[PDB]
RNA sequence: CUACCCUUGGUCAGGUUGAAGUUCAGGUAACACUGAAUGGAGGACCGAACCGACUUACGUUGAAAAGUGAGCGGAUGAAC
RNA sequence: GUAGCGAAAGACGGGUGAGAAUCCCGUCCACCGAUUGACUAAGGUUUCCAGAGGAAGGCUCGUCCGCUCUGGGUUAGUCGGGUCCUAAGCUGAGGCCGACAGGCGUAGGCGAUGGAUAACAGGUUGAUAUUCCUGUACCACCUAUAAUCGUUUUAAUCGAUGGGGGGACGCAGUAGGAUAGGCGAAGCGUGCGAUUGGAUUGCACGUCUAAGCAGUAAGGCUGAGUAUUAGGCAAAUCCGGUACUCGUUAAGGCUGAGCUGUGAUGGGGAGAAGACAUUGUGUCUUCGAGUCGUUGAUUUCACACUGCCGAGAAAAGCCUCUAGAUAGAAAAUAGGUGCCCGUACCGCAAACCGACACAGGUAGUCAAGAUGAGAAUUCUAAGGUGAGCGAGCGAACUCUCGUUAAGGAACUCGGCAAAAUGACCCCGUAACUUCGGGAGAAGGGGUGCUCUUUAGGGUUAACGCCCAGAAGAGCCGCAGUGAAUAGGCCCAAGCGACUGUUUAUCAAAAACACAGGUCUCUGCUAAACCGUAAGGUGAUGUAUAGGGGCUGACGCCUGCCCGG
C-alpha cells in the first residue's frame, strides 16, 4: 500500500512512500551485478548536454533478461527484489539446471510459480511468447520491436498494451499512451501487466529527497538575463512577451510538433496520440 | 585568506613539463619558440 | 668494472668512529647497487663482507663571489666487515 | 583561485524532544478508549569542533589589495 | 629628526666581552594549556649540527643563525613508495570520421585518493634511527639434506588459457563483551618538616614488546550424510534445483573471534648512591628495591545484531574442484641470499601560500587533574614560551575597559550600542492549530554550611563510601549555580509556506530553489542537446518514462472573449 507520514517536521507534512510489501528479499544476486558510474548529463566531450542530472545515491546495475531467450525450460520464481534503476521491481528466476536470471516482475506473480518461454508456452502471467501465438484481447508487456532484440515497449511500472487484431505479418497493438501500432508478429511479449502499480502516488515531500535521486534544481527562464534565455530580462516580473513560449535554445515550446517527416515507421502507425 | 597558487609537484609536472608539451603540436611549438629565443629552461 | 666503482674513502670523525667497529665508508659511483659494492670490496681488499648500507646525498648549493652553483651528488656506501681489516690511513 | 560534476576517502563534544510501532492496565468492559512501560524517527530543537557572514565597534599612506573584537546563522544533512 | 617600529610580563644576580634592556647560566615570577603542546601529510629544499670573523642581512648587537670553512650530517628483506591490482579519467594497432592540422573509438595499456603484503624490546650521537648496535623474531628465494606419494594416467604434487566461491563494501540505533587509560586504599618503599599546632605523616610507588604454547568472552550457520544432471565454450572428484536420515539440538559439528595465563624475561629497567681511589664524584666495572589489592571504564569484537530507503565499486592476492601434464614430490633441517627510491630540518609555521621573521590560510592522528552533561567554563600537569630588537619617563584627545546620585528611551531615522535574561531542580502554562505543535509560552518558587535520620541512588556489605531519600533541627553573611560560562519576553500586522541558495570584495532579501499543480512535446537509432562529421548524453531508460514552459506547501477556489 502506501504509508502516510505523521507531520512531525515541516518537511514531512505531506509525504508518502511505498511500504515495499511486495519485496520479499532485500539483497541482490551477486553474479548479476555490474557497476554503473554516474555521467551526470555530460557526453564524451565532457560537456553538459542535458540539464538537471546530478548526483544521487550510488547504485549498481542489475542485468535484466529483456529478450526471453531460454526456451522450453521452465523456471521457478525465487524472489521479488527492489531495483534502483527502474520503477518496476524485479524477479529472480532460476531455471531447471541452475541458471539464474532477473526479469521484470509482473503484477500478480508469486514466489514459487513457474515461468517459461516459447511458442509452446501457454497464456498465463509472466510467460513470454511470439505475438503470433498470443490471442487477441489480452494485455501484454515487455514487447519487442525487432525479433530477438529484446523487449522495449511497456516496461515501466504499471504498464501494458493489448493485442487488437492481426494483419498479414503484423499485429495491431494499442500502446499505453493511447496510440495503436503495428508490430512484427515474430516479436515476443510477456503476458500481463508490469507490477508495482502505486509508484505514481508517492509524494516526494521534501526538496532533498529529490536530490537523493540525482535531480539538480531547475531555474525558470523568465528570471534569467537576456543573454541566457529568450524569456529573460524585464524590469519587474514580466509576461512572456513573445508570440510563443521558447526553449532556452530558442525554439517554440508549447505545441509545435517535433517528430520528423519521412520516418520509415510512419506507415506502421495507424492512429497516434501524444 | 586562501590564495591563488597552491603548489603541487605532480600537477606541475603534469600540465607543464616536457612530455606534456611534446604530446601536442602546439606544445611542440612552445618548445621551439623557447629554443629559438635561447631560454635556459624549456619547461 | 670493480675498481671504477669504488672511488674514494671518506675520512671524518663519524667515519673514524665507525672504523672503531668494522665499518668502512666509501664514495662510490652513483649508478651502482650494493651487491656490486660488496663484490668490489671483496675483490679488491680481499676480505669478507657482512653487510653494506647506502645512501644518496643531494647536490649542495654553493657560492664563490657572484658565481653560484652546485656540488656533485654523492653515493655513500658503508660496508661492515665480517672478518679481515683494511689498512687505509 | 573559483562554478558545476566524476571516482575514491574522511569528520561531526554534549544535551533535549520522543514518530511509526509494540506491549500491560487505571475508566475499564464485548480492551476500549487512554494511562504506564518499551522503542528510537526527524532536510527536529538548544549548543562546542567545523562551516558561514546578519549587526556593531575598530582598522582605512591598515598587522591584512577584505582582517580583528564582541555578539550572530547552520551544526545527521539539498552538511562539511 | 616627523609617522611608524606588527597583539602578549618580566625582575635581579652571575658570566663573557673592545663594548650588554639585547647573548649565556641561575633563581623567582608569569603566559598557553582540545593548546602558542606532541606526531603524520602536502609544500619548501640544506634552513639541520659544530667551530670561527660576520664589511652587508635582522624595524639592535654578535658578544646567533637562515654570510665562510668544512667538521660535516640522512644507513631499512619487515616503515612509506616501485619490481602487484584495478576506479574516474587519459591514451589506444587494426577501425570510423574529417580542407589540412586533426577528432572519435576496439581489444589492450597507463592510472590511488581504494584493495593486497613480513618487527618488536632495549642501548647509543653534536647531528639519523622500527634503518646503526644487542637480543628475540617473522617473510621470501636458492642450493645441499633425509623417511615418505610412487601405471605417473591417476596419485596429497603438478594444473589451466577452466570453473565455482571469496575478496566485496549504505545509514541510523542498541545491547553486551573485553581492553587502554584514569582511581581509592598500609602490600611496599622516603622522609619527619621550623612561623602555631598535628605526627595514621607528608607522600609516592607497584613495571616490560612483537613473535609462539595453551584456551576464549561472544558472533554467523535450511546446522552433518545418499542418487541424478537442459549447464559452468570441453575435465572436474567443485559450483545450483529437487527426492531423503538425526532435522528447527548447537550440543559443540564447522568457519571465523576480541582477549587472558605460561614461558619471551631469573633479561631489560626499576621509586634506588647502598659502589669509588674516578669518567669535573655529576658519572658508574661489582653488588639488590616491591611485582599487592580495589573501584569504575574510551578504542576493538563487528555495520555483529536490529531497523530503514535513497538500495549502498572493481580487479588481483586468496580458497576450492579438475582436465591435462609429468618422476615427484615436501618437508623439516643446515646453509646461503634479500635489489631500487625516500629518510637531515621546518611543518596548523621565522623554513609552506600570502612582496615581509605579515594578528590571515593550511588535510589527518594523540590529548592528563579539578569542575561539570560536556572536548563548555575557570584554574592547572606534562610540554612549550616570555614575542622575537625597540626601550625608559608621565596633559588635551582618540580607542578598549569598569563605576555612577535622581530620573528611565525624554536619545535617535530607528532602543543602534549597552544593560537586563541565562545553569540545575520543583510548580504552573493562553489564543490558535495542518493535532505535530505553539512551549523553555507567559508566570512562580528553590539552591551555602553543620548536626541528627527514618532512608534512599544505594558505595549497599549498611547506616559507614560519595551524592543524598529528602525530612527535621541549627549556624553565618549585604548577597549561597556567592567566580566564569549558560534564552530577554509579550501583543499586533506585511511578505515568503517550510530546511536550503545568492551578488569572492558596499545588497542575504519579499529575489532563486523546493515539495506539489498544470500545459505541451516525444513509440525508441525517441524528442531534446553537444559536434562539421563520426561519436555521444538522454539511458545500459521505454509514456506510472524522458525533455521543455509557466506556477509554487496546504485549504477554498480559478469567471468572460478564439475577432487579432
Amino acid at each position: 500500500a502506501i504509508k502516510k507520514y505523521k507531520p512531525i517536521t515541516n518537511g514531512r507534512r505531506n509525504m508518502t512512500s511505498l511500504d515495499f510489501a511486495e519485496i520479499t528479499k532485500t539483497t541482490p544476486e551477486k553474479s548479476l551485478l555490474k557497476p554503473l558510474p554516474k555521467k551526470a548529463g555530460r557526453n564524451n566531450q565532457g560537456k553538459l548536454t542535458v540539464r538537471h542530472h546530478g548526483g544521487g545515491h550510488k547504485r549498481q546495475y542489475r542485468v535484466i533478461d529483456f529478450k526471453r531467450n531460454k526456451d522450453g525450460i521452465n523456471a521457478k520464481v525465487d524472489s521479488i527484489q527492489y531495483d534502483p534503476n527502474r520503477s518496476a521491481n524485479i524477479a529472480l528466476v532460476v531455471y531447471a539446471d541452475g541458471e539464474k536470471r532477473y526479469i521484470i516482475a509482473p503484477k500478480g506473480l508469486e514466489v514459487g510459480q513457474i515461468v517459461e518461454s516459447g511458442a509452446e508456452a501457454d497464456i498465463k502471467v509472466g510467460n513470454a511468447l511470439p505475438l503470433q501465438n498470443i490471442p487477441v484481447g489480452t494485455v501484454v508487456h515487455n514487447i519487442e520491436l525487432k525479433p530477438g532484440k529484446g523487449g522495449q515497449i511497456a516496461r515501466s511500472a504499471g504498464a501494458s498494451a493489448q493485442v487488437l487484431g492481426k494483419e498479414g505479418k503484423y499485429v495491431l497493438i494499442r500502446l499505453r499512451s493511447g496510440e495503436v501500432r503495428m508490430i512484427l508478429s515474430t516479436c515476443r511479449a510477456t503476458i500481463g501487466q508490469v507490477g508495482n502499480l502505486q509508484h505514481e502516488l508517492v509524494n516526494v515531500g521534501k526538496a532533498g529527497r529529490s536530490r537523493w535521486k540525482g535531480i539538480r534544481p531547475t531555474v525558470r527562464g523568465s528570471v534569467m538575463n537576456p543573454n541566457d534565455h529568450p524569456h529573460g530580462g524585464g524590469e519587474g516580473r514580466a509576461p512572456i512577451g513573445r508570440p510563443s513560449p521558447m526553449s532556452p535554445w530558442g525554439k517554440p515550446t508549447l505545441g509545435k510538433k517535433t517528430r520528423r517527416g519521412k520516418k520509415s515507421s510512419d506507415k506502421l502507425i495507424v492512429r497516434g496520440r501524444k | 585568506v586562501k590564495r591563488t597558487y597552491q603548489p603541487n609537484k605532480r600537477k606541475h609536472s603534469k600540465v607543464h613539463g616536457f612530455r606534456k608539451r611534446m604530446s601536442t603540436k602546439n606544445g611542440r611549438k612552445v618548445l621551439a619558440r623557447r629554443r629559438r629565443k635561447g631560454r635556459k629552461v624549456l619547461s | 668494472e670493480a675498481r671504477d666503482i669504488l672511488k674514494r674513502p671518506v675520512i671524518t670523525e663519524k667515519s673514524s668512529e665507525a672504523m672503531a667497529e668494522d665499518k668502512y665508508t666509501f664514495d662510490v659511483d652513483t649508478r651502482v647497487n650494493k651487491t656490486q659494492v660488496k663484490m668490489a670490496v671483496e675483490e679488491i681488499f680481499n676480505v669478507k663482507v657482512a653487510s653494506v648500507n647506502i645512501m644518496n646525498y643531494k647536490p649542495k648549493k654553493k657560492r664563490m663571489g657572484r658565481y653560484q652553483g652546485y656540488t656533485n651528488k654523492r653515493r655513500k656506501a658503508i660496508v661492515t666487515l665480517k672478518e679481515g681489516s683494511i689498512d687505509l690511513f
